[PDB]
Parts: structure tokens; sequence; C-alpha cells
């Protein structure tokens, strides 16, 4: 606040603390649904695609956990198969208008970050050792989401150069660069060569 | 050094005030403060009631500095604080030294026909 | 006053009345009003003042007081006897270590151990009289201190330095106290105070390999400090405390200070001209570590000047050539480089400025000088390889490289070394050009650095001097040639044919080439590895910003509780590099930020003797730009509280008037390279062009209105402090400068500085009683 | 030349009791002048507001309060002129940029640190655009023969033909500090030291060079001391900033070695290339309390490189301010013989205010006066324009003064 307010605004706000503690489903950030295909979908998973934050009713005094982007829901629902049409119900896309939506596009560069972390881990012991598993999911899920524009080709691929480097991650750039030619491969006559 | 609207102030005053200068607060830096007197057939309670006159005298006009510990412990002394008090809270903006002296004066004699 | 008398009466009468009655609440209010009169400011000085006019009376006051508290101490009570305690000590009213001699010692010791006695009695009476300290414990302080730093020294030739100045330096300092100020009882007594300390000592005993308590004793019985009972049963309760085949350097020193003074006088002749006992004596001078003894005992006792004068007059004396054969010549230029690497290594060691003459009456200043001042490498000295200096002419040049292209010499018996070793610097030169256009291989080049280097190591000297500068200023990639040049005028031993003390002058000369090269093969990673004799060089760390540097160690140093010898070197280049305004900021805020009592003075203490690297120019900047921009900065002022406040406004005086009654060789060359106008800084609405003075009135006038103004705060108590210190610090003048308002204002402010600076005459008790009125 | 306005301060002047300190002063492209000065009236940040006015309206002068704990050494506006960065002692390097597109509302959102060292020299990094204008081809009817590109490089070209956004900061130690603004809000900051002789940086400066290689000049304020040079070359390792520094060929100065009176002038006080990418040439100024010399100095190759000098001053007053043009001429042999013949001297000159009032517009290549200005007191900061036909100036006191320059 204000320094000649002070007190008396941040205490008035903070007696609105219990309301807020009545308001709030308890361990909303931990809950997670089981993702089906089926459409119609249950309102409480929706985020706000601007901040992947939940919608909140009211300007109360929540907890400071509600006013964080919710990245651990969003990357359960991309680490799952068939959860194309979810994703779209919770950043309310449409696919009739595209967008760049640019949260969706960061997770699913760390998203694509994590899969290189965990194919550098060993990928070795266990042959199908869920590694190439998630790099197949990663290669269909991430298809849809360039490929209508939800999220860019260049500005993801030179944000996840600027998280690779250093990291020293280099067992399964293969893989990597198989995902990078699905979308060449699916996209290169549609646009120009600079993306 | 002293302005010439305060010297003339001061030559056109009524014999019953005696004003002048004051060396024992910090002064000559600021504001010029008097302790003038109270002399007449009335009541010479408290005479220094010091008054800090601002530089350019046709505004800001002066204010008397408090002080409360002479003109307690005492109930004339307190009844000549409250009117005299209320009197400049009556005052008009802009006012002049010679107001404070009479309204001062006019607050004395109120005290005195009141007890 | 006949209203305290008075008082006590009424008190006395009370108390009377209580031992009869044994609620009597009228010996409660009657103290009351005692502790209440008594606890003003106003009423306790305006008592003192009438002390004066009424004799006498005084004794009936304390007389009452005496008779108070006999009848008061018999019928105690829980506050009421407390209350009267406090008013008896009330009118009778009308430790730890000291670090700042301790760290005053310790950074003469590093920094000029060749400084004048005088200097360092004046600093040390002047820190003894502005914290009053007594003697004891001050003489304590210097041996505490001069222990520590010859445990804490290196090995090498600063334990000789150290050795030098705790027996040689510091008892002439006591005996120049003992004339500028019962002497004897004082240092007997902090004698055993110091043996006390028996850790200390045989610390210092296990490094010294013998009892240096002992020397310390013996030595401070012969200057006369001490008496002779005293030192003997000093020496037995030594002996008693420590029962629980080469000489020591300590009796090498002691024994070694009648030989500079004799030898002094033995060679002022040339060993009546007799030069092969000159290389005999000299030949003993270069044997291990004999030089270095030797030049410690003449610069503790303040004898280098004359040493080097001695050997400089050697030097030019065997510049020019007699008329000789060869085997008369090849001992002249052996003396040639014996006085030469002496005079090099003297002026690497103890700075160059004991090497110049400071008045010479005619053109004839010598080679050496004329070298040192246009050729040699210092510390703050970067040369200029194309100056004048080293283009003597064209003529000489062809001459002397056609003289290397010879053979080794054997043309020795006539050379004016003088001449040749100004031209060296052209003639490595010419052939740097020849081997960067390839004319000439690297053999011949071999050839030319052995005839260079040995038959005489004065010219390899030389050579790599110009070399250094000459590398200094080229690019990177530019310098790979000219950095083998080095590495075979500093190389190992060319032999067969060195004429005689080989090897002793190669081992002087790879130390007068380390401390040359050093800095040019820091810039690029370069080991020549020429044979630790640079102990405190390279201090700071290669990246990490340099307040880190600055508030660790002020962080270790308040720890410690004193300063070290390598925390003077970072703090000396710190101040270098940064600054004396960022160096005075940062340590005063750094001072700002202590909550604690405790830990507020005894930073001060150490930050007076930090600030002693430049006195005059840090007091400049602190009571010119620091204070003023505390004191006017209405935000600034919360840092001004009680604790940090009362120590900054001590440190502030301490230093105003320890740079008005009035020390580095890199805070030499910075002043002098300074320029400023005092005038224009300081505008103001004795001499008043000297900065100081104008420095403390533009100060005293932002006291005076700061004093005068509305809005008291926190900076009008610092305002309070910094006058009374400035009135209890002094002696009689820092207050000279004081404007005449101050006088007025001060006791409208409230008291001491009037009580004070009036000196009490019969009339100056009517300004005095007057002063004390309004508030 | 003319005095075209002189803006003062009305009784916000006559600081009392705590000194002077220098000013900074920075004309953008766009005409906003951005400068510092010391009112010092009930508290000490104002001297830590940064005044940005107008040119067309100066009556109406912004006050950003800085929140610079230190005096600000340097301001510095940005290739356009929509950004001011502003670095002080202690570190604190400030990025302000417009609020709401207002030029009245400025706010800091980015900047760099290294705390305790203060910044002596400050820069943004080049873009790589560069133009040359050819005044002899002034009638040639077509743009293309007046204003020509003339193919720099920018240091630190990231994916693509598109320069990098940074500064570069030089601090009183040996320390240098790079700071790349990524597309999104994202800072990189790297610190280096220049040397690995690290030492005393009282005066420096900054310059480009074609190839993508910055040059920065170091001196120690002594004057018989080498003013020393070194090439910085920024990458981006991997994800993160990389300076690479390499020694480069230094000078000490005439004055020196004169042999008769060398004592004299024993401080150098002002180190400035002749123009930031024109890093070959070597504007300096040494200076004792009365007197000044100003040298030229110059790369050029035969040691292959070598600093030799173009002209000196004879003698002058203490010099107390230097501007140096912005106005990019050709500056080659046919270009100086026509802008001699048809009288266009708007690129050729630097301007050195005094000690006394005067003000001296000299040449760029061999230094001797053009013209002289008597003030009828002196400008502690002065900048010229971008077409180099006004200069702006801060004076010994509230004064702040616009001159034409015919």
């Amino acid at each position: 606040p204000h320094w000649l307010l002070g007190n008396l605004v941040s205490d008035f706000v903070d007696t609105f603390r219990p309301t807020a503690r009545i308001n709030s489903i308890c361990g909303r950030c931990s809950l997670l649904p089981v993702v089906n295909n089926s459409g119609a979908i249950c309102n409480s998973w929706k985020l706000d695609p601007a901040t992947l934050r939940f919608p909140l009713k009211g300007l109360l005094p929540y907890d400071k956990d509600l006013f964080e982007p919710q990245t651990a829901l969003l990357r359960y629902v991309l680490e799952q198969p068939y959860s194309r049409d979810m994703v779209c119900n919770m950043l309310g896309l449409n696919k009739q208008h595209k967008q760049r939506c640019p949260v969706l596009e960061d997770q699913l560069v760390d998203l694509v970050v994590y899969a290189m972390e965990r194919s550098e881990t060993e990928e070795k012991f266990d042959d199908g050792g869920t590694s190439q598993l998630l790099w197949q999911h990663l290669s269909s899920q991430l298809i849809f989401f360039v490929l209508f524009q939800f999220a860019s080709f260049p500005h993801m691929v030179l944000s996840l150069h600027q998280k690779l480097a250093g990291r020293g991650l280099i067992k399964g750039r293969d893989h990597l660069m198989w995902v990078l030619l699905q979308f060449i491969s699916g996209s290169i006559q549609k646009n120009a060569l600079a993306d | 050094s002293i302005p010439s609207v305060l010297q003339g102030e001061v030559a056109r005053l009524d014999p019953k005030f005696l004003v002048n200068l004051d060396p024992s607060h910090c002064s000559n830096n600021g504001t010029v403060h008097l302790i003038c007197k109270l002399d007449d057939k009335d009541l010479p309670s408290v005479p220094p009631l010091e008054l800090s006159v601002p530089a350019d005298y046709p505004a800001q006009s002066p204010l008397w500095i408090d002080r409360q510990w002479q003109y307690d412990a005492n109930p004339f002394l307190q009844s000549v604080h409250r009117c005299m008090t209320s009197r400049l809270l009556q005052l008009p903006d802009k006012h002049s030294v010679t107001a404070l002296l009479n309204t001062w004066a006019q607050s004395v004699h109120q005290a005195c026909l009141s007890a | 006053l006949s209203a305290l008398h008075w008082l006590l009466r009424c008190t006395a009468a009370s108390a009377e009345r209580l031992r009869e009655g044994l609620g009597e609440k009228q010996l409660a209010m009657c103290l009351q009003r005692l502790e209440k009169t008594l606890s003003s400011t106003k009423n306790r000085a305006l008592l003192h003042i009438a002390k004066l006019e009424e004799a006498s009376s005084w004794t009936a006051i304390e007389h009452s007081l005496l008779k108070l508290g006999e009848i008061l101490a018999n019928l105690s009570n829980p506050q009421l006897r407390s209350q009267a305690e406090q008013c008896g000590t009330l009118i009778r009213s009308i430790k730890t270590g000291f670090p700042t001699v301790h760290a005053v010692i310790l950074l003469e010791g590093t920094m000029n151990l060749t400084g004048e006695t005088q200097s360092l009695v004046e600093q040390l009476t002047m820190v003894k009289r502005m914290q009053h300290i007594p003697t004891p414990l001050f003489v304590l302080e210097i041996w505490k201190a001069c222990f520590v730093g010859l445990i804490e020294s290196p090995e090498g030739t600063e334990e000789l330095k150290w050795t030098a100045f705790t027996f040689l330096k510091i008892p002439q300092v006591l005996v120049k106290l003992k004339k500028y100020s019962d002497f004897t009882e004082d240092v007997n007594c902090a004698f055993e105070f110091l043996l006390k300390l028996t850790p200390l000592l045989d610390k210092a005993d296990q490094r010294c390999n013998c009892d240096c308590t002992n020397f310390l004793l013996q030595e401070c019985g012969k200057q006369g400090l001490l008496s002779e009972a005293s030192v003997n049963n000093l020496m037995a309760k030594r002996k008693a405390d420590r029962e629980h085949n080469i000489q020591p350097n300590i009796q090498l020193i002691l024994r070694a200070e009648p030989t500079v003074t004799n030898i002094l006088k033995t060679m002022d002749a040339d060993h009546s001209k007799s030069p092969e006992g000159l290389l005999g004596v000299l030949g003993h001078m270069l044997s291990g570590k004999s030089l270095d003894l030797l030049l410690a005992a003449a610069a503790a006792t303040g004898k280098l000047k004359s040493f080097a004068r001695k050997f400089i007059n050697l030097n030019e004396f065997t510049t020019y050539g007699s008329e000789e054969s060869t085997k008369p010549a090849s001992v002249r230029a052996l003396l040639f480089d014996i006085s030469f690497l002496m005079l090099c290594h003297v002026a690497q060691t103890y700075g160059s400025e004991v090497i110049l003459s400071e008045s010479r009456t005619g053109a004839e200043v010598p080679f050496f000088e004329t070298w040192m001042q246009t050729c040699m490498p210092e510390e703050g000295k970067i040369l200029n390889p194309d100056h004048p200096c080293f283009r003597p002419d064209s003529t000489k040049v062809e001459s002397l490289v056609a003289l290397l292209n010879n053979s080794s010499e054997m043309k020795l018996v006539q050379m004016k070394w003088h001449e040749a070793c100004l031209s060296i610097s052209a003639a490595i030169l010419e052939i740097l050009n020849a081997w960067e256009n390839g004319v000439l291989a690297f053999e011949s080049i071999q050839k030319i650095t052995d005839n260079i280097k040995g038959k005489v190591c004065s010219l390899a000297v030389c050579a790599v001097a110009w070399l250094v500068a000459h590398v200094r200023m080229l690019g990177l990639d530019e310098r790979e040639k000219s950095l083998q040049m080095i590495r075979q005028l500093a190389g190992p031993l060319f032999s067969e044919n060195t004429l005689q003390f080989y090897n002793e002058r190669v081992v002087i000369m790879n130390s007068i080439l380390e401390r040359m090269c050093a800095d040019v093969l820091q810039q690029t990673a370069t080991q020549i590895k020429f044979p630790d004799t640079m102990p405190y060089w390279n201090l700071l760390p290669p990246k990490r910003p340099i307040k880190e540097v600055l508030t660790d160690i002020f962080a270790k140093v308040l720890e410690k509780g004193w300063v070290d010898s390598r925390s003077i070197h970072i703090f000396d280049t710190l101040l270098h590099m940064g600054g004396v305004y960022w160096f005075c900021n940062n340590l005063i805020k750094e001072l700002l930020k202590e909550t604690r009592k405790e830990h507020t003075l005894r930073a001060v203490e150490l930050l007076y003797s930090i600030f002693c690297l430049d006195m005059q120019q840090v007091t400049l900047v602190l009571l010119g730009h620091i204070l003023p921009g505390l004191l006017t900065d209405s935000s600034k002022w919360h840092s001004l509280m009680d604790p940090p406040g009362t120590a900054l406004a001590k440190l502030a005086v301490w230093c105003a008037l320890s740079s008005y009654s009035s020390a580095s060789t890199r805070q030499k060359k910075r002043h002098r390279e300074d320029i400023e106008d005092y005038i224009s800084l300081f505008p103001l609405d004795v001499n008043m062009r000297d900065p100081l003075n104008r420095v403390l009135a533009n100060l005293f006038l932002l006291i005076s209105s700061i004093l005068g103004s509305r809005t008291a705060g926190p900076h009008t108590q610092f305002v309070q402090w910094f006058m009374e210190e400035c009135v209890d610090c002094l002696e009689q003048s820092v207050l000279q400068f004081m404007p005449f308002t101050t006088v007025s204002e001060l006791v409208k402010v409230s008291k001491v500085v009037l009580a004070i600076t009036d000196l009490s005459l019969p009339l100056g008790r009517q300004v005095a009683a007057k002063a004390i009125a309004a508030l | 030349m003319d005095l075209a306005y002189v803006c003062e301060w009305e009784k916000w002047s006559k600081s009392t009791h705590c000194p002077s300190v220098p000013l900074a002063c920075a004309w953008s492209c766009r005409n906003l002048i951005a400068f510092t000065m010391d009112l010092r009236s009930d508290d000490q940040d104002l001297t830590r507001m940064i005044h940005i006015l107008d040119t067309e309206h100066p009556w109406d002068l912004h006050s950003i309060p800085s929140e610079h704990h230190e005096a600000i050494t340097c301001l510095e506006w940005d290739q356009s002129g929509s950004r001011l960065l502003s670095a002080d002692a202690d570190g604190q390097i400030k990025c302000w940029s417009m609020a709401d597109h207002l030029a009245n509302s400025w706010e800091s959102s980015v900047g760099s640190l290294v705390e305790g060292d203060p910044i002596v020299a400050l820069s943004w990094l080049h873009n790589g655009v560069k133009l040359a204008l050819h005044v002899e081809k002034s009638g040639a009817s077509s743009f293309g023969e007046k204003f020509s590109r003339v193919k720099f490089s920018p240091s630190l070209t990231l994916f693509g033909g598109k320069p990098m956004e940074g500064w570069i900061a030089v601090t009183v130690s040996g320390l240098v500090t790079v700071s790349l603004l990524k597309p999104s809000g994202q800072v990189l900051t790297s610190t280096e030291s220049l040397c690995r002789l690290r030492g005393r940086v009282a005066l420096a400066d900054i310059a480009f060079t074609g190839g993508g290689n910055i040059v920065v000049a170091t001196a120690d304020g002594s004057s018989a001391s080498p003013v020393q040079f070194y090439k910085v070359c920024v990458s981006v390792v991997s994800e993160k900033c990389r300076i690479d520094t390499e020694i480069l060929p230094s000078l000490f100065m005439r004055c020196t070695t004169d042999l008769n009176r060398k004592d004299k002038f024993p401080a150098i006080t002002h180190l400035k290339f002749l123009a930031r990418d024109m890093s070959e040439q070597v504007l300096l100024c040494a200076s004792s309390q009365t007197s000044s010399i100003v040298e030229c100095w110059s790369l050029r190759k035969e040691t292959i490189l070598k600093w030799r000098i173009l002209s000196a001053t004879n003698d002058l007053d203490r010099v107390s301010a230097v501007a140096l043009p912005k106005l990019p001429i050709s500056l080659t042999n046919t270009d100086l013989k026509v802008a001699s013949d048809t009288q266009f001297y708007p690129g050729l000159g630097l301007a050195l205010a005094f000690h006394d009032g005067s003000v001296h517009i000299v040449h760029r290549l061999s230094l001797q006066t053009m013209a002289v200005f008597y003030s009828s007191v002196h400008l502690k900061a002065m900048q010229l324009s971008w077409t180099s036909l006004a200069l702006v100036g801060i004076d010994s006191h509230g004064k702040l003064s616009v001159l034409r320059l015919s």
C-alpha cells in the first residue's frame, strides 16, 4: 500500500483471511484428474490461458499458492496420451482461431527438456523403460500444438536452445531431432524456410 | 536588519507594550522573535508572549510560540490562556502583531471581569 | 548554591527525624528535588560556575554531604539509598585494550621501517592524548604489537626488518617519549604486564630461537629506560617462567649495527685506496644474509641515507677507468658490479627515496641516481621505452654492439661503465629489430646474451629494465620474441670466465630481476623461474568486485581486534585502487551498520589507524564529503543513531585534530598527481587557501546551521556530540574556525561547550552564567 | 557562436555546505536532453534526479527520481532515442524506458549491478548500422549518393542478421561487464577482469570496430603512466555471455618526454575516442591545476601497430568539458577539400570548454581553433547535437544554455 495508509489497509485485508479460507478447496494444487477423451469438461480444471492461474471468485486474500501458475497440473495432463481436447478445454483453445498461446508453448518446451533429462539418465537399463514411449507421445502432442499455431515453431526452437547448452544434455539428442523432423516434414511447404 | 514595517509597527504601539528583541533562543536565522511585556492598570501575568514574526511581513501571519508550563498551576493563568487561544482562533487570517497584542490585552481583561 | 545547601540540610533533618522515628516521605521528596535539580546539565554547570565566586561554602557542602551519607547509609532503603548515593556522586561529579596504538605500531613496522622516529613519537603522543591512555598500558601495547608482528612475519627479509624494528627503532621511540613527557616506573610496570603473557613470549621465543625478552631487557637497560635492579628481577621472573650453533638474528642485528657505523668510518677511505681489500669486504657482505642484516640495522637506526651515499660515491669512483692493465680493471669492474647490485637491492627493498640526494649543488648527479630515476621499474613507476633517456647516441651503440659481437670483451681495461650501461638499451633494441627481421639467428642471440650476462651482471639488469618497459608497451601477439631475451638474460649462470664472487652476484641479480619482471610476467601467464622474496604481492582475488574484499577484511579485523600485516597491505592496495572517497565511504558505511556499543568503539579505534595510510586526504573526504552528505540528507540521518553516531563523531574529531597538527609512497605519488580547486569546491558564502582550513570552516558553518534550525532529530545529537568531543579531546586548535554564533546557540540547545571554553576568570564567570539560560 | 536561451532554476540554486559533483549530459536522437545537476536542497536525492528536457519546450522539465544511492557517473541514450542507461558509483546500471510511450514517464525494469565498484565508462552495444555523408555529392539529386551505409558489423549477432541490444560498462577496478537483453525480458550478465594485472582504471572509454570487437581504453589519471588498450570480444557461449579480452598497444603521452619542464600537466583528465565506431583515433587531455593540453593519437600500422601523435594544442586554460561531434562525415581527402572550399564545418569540430568562460570549437584532425565564444562561471558539461549545429551546456550554477554554431 501507500506509505501513508499502511497498516490501516493491510491489516484490514488480513481480516478477510478467514473468508478466503472458507472458499478454498484444500489441496487444490495437488488434485489431478483422470484424463478421459469424452469431452464434457468439468469446469474445475479450467485454467487461465494468459497466466496459468486458477480462476478465482472475488478479490479476497487467497492462499499464496493459488496465485502461482499451475504448471504441475498442465504437465501431468500433457504427459498423458489422448489428452488433446482436454488441454484445449483447460486453456480455452478453440481451433477456429489461431492464437500463439505462450504459456502452453513454454510448458511444451519444458516437457521436451524434461524428456531429454530423463533420456539422459540412463535409457539403456530398460529398453522400453517409458522413455521412447514418452518421445512418441511427445511427437504426437507437439505436432498437434505446433500445427494449428497454438504454439509457434521458431520461438519454441530458440527457447529450447536457451534451455539446453551448459546443461550438457547429450544422450538422446537423436529423439529430439526426430521430433523436430516430424514438424519440419509435416509443414515445410506451408511456411517460409526462415521459420 | 529588522524590516522597516516591523520598526514602524513598533514605533506606533500603545505605551502599554515595551516590545524588544529575543537573544535567548535560536534567532537571526529564521524569524524575528519578540518578548514584549504587559504594563498597564490591568494585569502583568506572563509578560513574554514570545512572538515569531516571519520574513515578508505582509503574508504568513506571525505565530505565537505556546508556553503552557507557566500558564498552568494557576486558575487565572489557565483562564487567560483559554480565552486568548479562543480569541486567536476567532482572529481573521493574515493578522498583524498589533492584533495579537490587542487580543491578548482584551483576553486578560475578560479574565479579570469573569473572575 | 545556597538552595543546594538548604536542600542538603533538609535531607539531614528529615533523615534525623527518620532515625528518631524508627511515613517519612519528606526524605523521599527532598532527595527527589535533589536529583531533579542536579540531574539537569544546566544546574550542575551553574553550580560549577557558582563554585568559583563562593569558595569554602563548597567545603560545607561536602561536609554536610558526608554527614548525610553516614545517616543515610545506616538506614538504607531499597530505593532511596541508591538515590542518595547517585546524588552524592552527582555533587562530586560537579578498561580494555587499546587497539589504535597496536595498529599504529604495526603499520609503521609494515610500511615505513625507514621513517624517522620523531614522526612516530609525534603520532603516538597524539594518540595518547586523543583517547586518554595510561602510560603502562601504552607501552604494553607497543611491545605486544611488536612481538605479534614479529611472530606473524613471513620468513625471509621481513623477519629481519621486524627484528630490527623491535630491537632498534622502538627503544629510540621510548627514549624520545621519556624526553618529551617517572618513565622508568611505568616502563617497568609495562614489562611486568608483558611478562604475564607467557604464550605470546613463548611463540616469539620459538621464532627468535632464543630468549628475546632477555635481549629486550638488556637493550632497554642500555638505553636507560629501565633501572638495573628492575632488569635483573625481570630476567629472574622470565627465567623462572621459562623453566616451565647458529647465532639467532637478534644477536646478529645487535652486533651488526656497530659494524654499520664502523663500516661507514672505514670505507670512507676505500680501505686507504686498496680495492682488493674492498673486494674482500664486499665479498664477505654478499655472503648469505649479511647485506640484509646491515640494511635492516641501518634502516631501523636512521643511517640508510648515509649508507646509500657511501655506495653511490663508491660507484662514481669506479665508473671511469684509471690507466690499467687487466687485473686492476678486472677488480674495478667488480667494484662497479657490487656497488650497483647492492644499490638496486636497497632501492627495491627500502624504497627509492633513500637513494636520492635531495640537493645536488652542481650538475654532477651520479650515474646510479639518474639510472634509477629514468630507467628502473618500481611499483608505481612505469617507464617510457622511447623516452630520450633510452636513446643516448648512435655513435657509441654501434661500438657497443661491435664490442658484444667481438668476443668475451677482453677490452674491460677501459670501458666507462656508466656509458656502457646507458647504451645497452639501444643495443638490445637494435638486436631485437635484427631478430624481428630475421637477419640474426637464435644462436647468435645466445652469444650476445652470454657476452652481456657473463663478465658483468649489471649489464643484464640494465637490459632487462629496458626489456620490461618495451614488453609492457607491446601488444599481445607481438611479445613472444622479446620475452625469450629475458629468458636468456635472466637464465642460469654462464661459466668458466667469471671474475670473482659470481654465485652471490647471480643470487642478488635473480632477486632484482624477479622484482623487475613480476608485473609483465603477470600480464601474460609466463613462468621464468629466475633462481619467497615477494610475500605481499598480488593479493587481490582475480575477478571479485573490490567491495567484497574490503568488507571481508574489515569484518575479520573487527572480529580479531587488531590489524594484521597482510590486512595492512590489502587496505593499502584498495586505497590506491578505488581511491580515497570510495574507501573512506565504504568503511564508514560498514561502521554505521553496527548496532553494539563495544563493536562500534572498536571499529572506530581501528579505522583511525587504517586511515593513517593517508590521513590528510582521508580527513578532507571525511569532513568534506561524507559528513556533510550525512548531515544534509534528510533520509540519511536515521543512520546517525546513538550507538554508531557517538563513535563516528569521535572518529571525525580524532581525524580533524591529527590532520591539523600533522605518509606512504603511493600516497605521495597520488597526491602529487591530484589537481583540485578547494576554493571552488567550498566557496564559503589563517591562510584559508590551505584546503583543510577551508573544509573545517565549511563544516563549522554547517554545524551552526544545524544547531540553529528547527526540526531537531538525530543529526542535532550528532553535532552536539561532535562539539563535545572537540571540547574534551583538545588540550587548549581545530576550534579556531568555529563561528562565534555557535557560542550562543550551543547552550540554547544545551552546556559543557560553555563551561570548558570560558577559562574561568572573574569576568569569565559572568559570561558563563549568562550563557546558561533559555534551554 | 550565439546563445539561444539560458534556462535557470528559480531560488533552488545556492547549494550550500556540500561540495559539487561532476555532471552528466546526454542529447538523444530525438531532441531530449537527459542531465543531472547539483540542486542540494533539503535532500541529496536532488543530486540523484535525472532531468529530461525536451529542447523545443525547456520550461517543462521532467525529473526522474532515480534510485541511485551514489552519484550518477554516466548517462547514455540508445542508438534510437527510446531508452536511457544511467550508471552511478557502486555499480547499479539502470535502463530507463518510457512508460505508456510518454516522454514524461520513465521507469526502469532492467539493470545490472557490480556492487561497490564505480562504473567509469558505459556504452550501448553497436547495432551495426553506420552511414557516411558525402558532402561533395550534395547536389547529386539522389539520397543513395549523399548518404551511404558503410558495411559495419554489429557486436554479437544472434541467429539472423539481427544484433542483440545490451551494454558494456567498465568499472574503476579492472572489471568489465556486458549485459545482453533478450527479445524476451531476460538479461544475461557477465563480468571479467580486463587483464590479469588488476589495476586502477580512473578514466575509460569504449569504441567499436568493424568485425564486432569492442576496444576499451583505460587510464589511471597519472599522465606519466601508459594509456592501456584492450580488445573485448563478446559471445553467447552455450546460453550465457562470455567475454574475451586481449591487450593492444598502449601509448605514453607527450609533454612527459618534453624534458624542458616535463613535470607539469600531471593529470590525464579526459580520455575520448573521436567517435564510437572510430576506434583508431584517441583524444587525450592532460592538465595541471591551471593549464592543459589535448592531443590526438592514431593506431596506424608500420612493431606492426603503434600509436603515433597527430596534433596537440599549444597551451590552454584548464579544460572543464569536452564534446565530440556526432555527425558521421566521410573524412577523406576530397571531402576535406570540398568542405574547406564550400565552408561546411558541422562534423569537424570538437568543443572545449575552459575554466574561464570561453568555449573553443577546434578542428578534429589538427587541433587548430576554428571559433571562440566568450561567456559574458564555466561549462561543467557540454554536448553537441546530432546535426552538430547546436551545443547544450550545463554551467557551474543552475544555468543550462543552448548555443547555436553556424
